[PDB]
């Protein structure tokens, strides 16, 4: 079976970063945080292009995207069953193994129930614990309350998704369900509102294209891209979208009529677009704009 | 000149001996003048009155206006080491929020 493009496949790699994008002042805008006075130095134009070299280089490591990765699944394992403690004990106990050289996934975090029920800690357990004792910057031992609906939902109207993602990947694992809702949940909002250059030259853009691209719903991410100039991204797009769908009609048409370039995003529209009118109404004004002023 | 201020650094009562009137004495003012945004100067005005003394200084510093480079309109370009006479003076540039930290005076 022909394998299912992953998150991490240096394929894919190549065109979420693409269609995210580049901005050094983006990209290193100013941090609010204590300040200390800047240094200065006096640079030729060889020089001055070797330092902006190196600002792309660290924009690269900055920008990298964080992992993709499904829910993880209870951890329902019950390792002893002494019934003599039976009664003996009103509240659970639970055991952490601490050494260093552990991977936290790797751990034993069991707990002893009053019914004296040897079982393995669940995931939110494990976390809790896990920063109890190995406290990581940024996370907080309780799960925060700005990741509550009505919180989160005034983070997005002060279009502050970057910050509602970033604080989603300090606190929550990548596989843990209220990593994904809150993601997911960001991703939703943006779309609706059609806020896709806030994500732009950022982390979390890579992520928010996949989800669309599995969720079939690119239609937006295209009629934007388009209208924002960036018709390569588009038809990038149009790329991942028929090869995580190799099967769907759209994907056949196109090695049908061997498309590239602006005939691919033509041929979405026909095809398997939600909402095809508008892109290629889209598509056609920039190529009418693109030609009439050049 | 409504958009300079002026501030007073000094009023000093120093006196003159003289024949007919043994101690007399004057009021020497110091003062600074500054429009807040990158113009300044100063002078003394010397009097037997202390409001005359105002009135000469005041006027005097209008005719003696620096104009005073700010990086980026909040600080100076770069640290400034000097000795004036016995006076040493060591300013250093610093990032915005970190607010006057300096003599009362170099605040003025």
């Amino acid at each position: 079976e022909v394998k299912k493009p992953a998150f991490m496949d240096e394929e894919v790699q190549r065109i979420l970063t693409k269609i995210t994008g580049l901005d050094l002042q983006k990209t290193f805008r100013p941090a609010i945080q204590p300040l200390k006075p800047p240094t200065y130095k006096l640079m030729t134009q060889a020089q001055l292009e070797e330092a902006t070299r190196l600002a792309v280089e660290a924009a690269k490591v900055r920008l990298k995207m964080p992992p993709v990765l499904e829910e993880r699944k209870p951890i329902n394992d019950v390792l002893a069953e002494d019934k003599i403690l039976e009664g003996t004990e009103t509240n659970k106990y639970v055991f952490t193994d601490i050494s260093y050289n552990i991977p936290h996934r790797e751990r034993f975090i069991v707990v002893r129930e009053p019914s004296g029920t040897l079982r393995k800690a669940s995931w939110e357990e494990r976390d809790r614990v896990i920063q109890i004792y190995f406290p990581k910057e940024g996370r907080r031992v309780l799960p925060p309350v700005i990741f509550k609906d009505e919180n989160l939902k005034t983070m997005y109207s002060q279009d502050r998704h970057a910050d509602v993602l970033n604080l989603c990947v300090a606190q929550f694992e990548p596989d843990s369900a209220e990593y994904i809702k809150v993601h997911h949940q960001t991703y939703e909002d943006i779309d609706r509102h059609g806020k896709y250059e806030l994500l732009r030259s950022t982390r979390h853009f890579g992520g928010m294209a996949w989800y669309f691209v599995n969720k079939k719903k690119i239609d937006g991410l295209l009629i934007d891209q388009i209208q924002r100039d960036l018709v390569d991204d588009a038809t990038s797009l149009v790329q991942l979208y028929h090869m995580l769908h190799p099967d769907g009609q759209s994907a056949q048409e196109a090695k049908e009529q061997a498309a590239e370039g602006v005939d691919l995003i033509k041929v979405f529209a026909k095809t398997e677009a939600q909402r095809g009118a508008y892109i290629e109404l889209a598509l056609q004004t920039y190529q009418e704009i693109v030609t009439s002023h050049s | 000149y409504e958009d300079f201020d002026t501030r007073i650094l000094e009023v000093r009562n120093v006196f003159n001996m003289t024949a007919k009137e043994g101690r007399k004495k004057s009021v020497r003012v110091l003062v600074a003048v500054g429009n807040g945004n990158g113009a300044a100067g100063f002078a003394i005005g010397k009097a037997a009155d202390r409001g005359d003394a105002f009135r000469k200084a005041k006027n005097r510093a209008i005719h003696y206006l620096h104009y005073i480079e700010r990086y980026e309109g909040h600080t100076i370009f770069h640290d400034i080491s000097l000795r004036f006479k016995r006076t040493q003076i060591r300013m250093k540039k610093q990032p915005r929020g970190y607010g006057l930290r300096c003599h009362r005076a170099i605040i003025t």
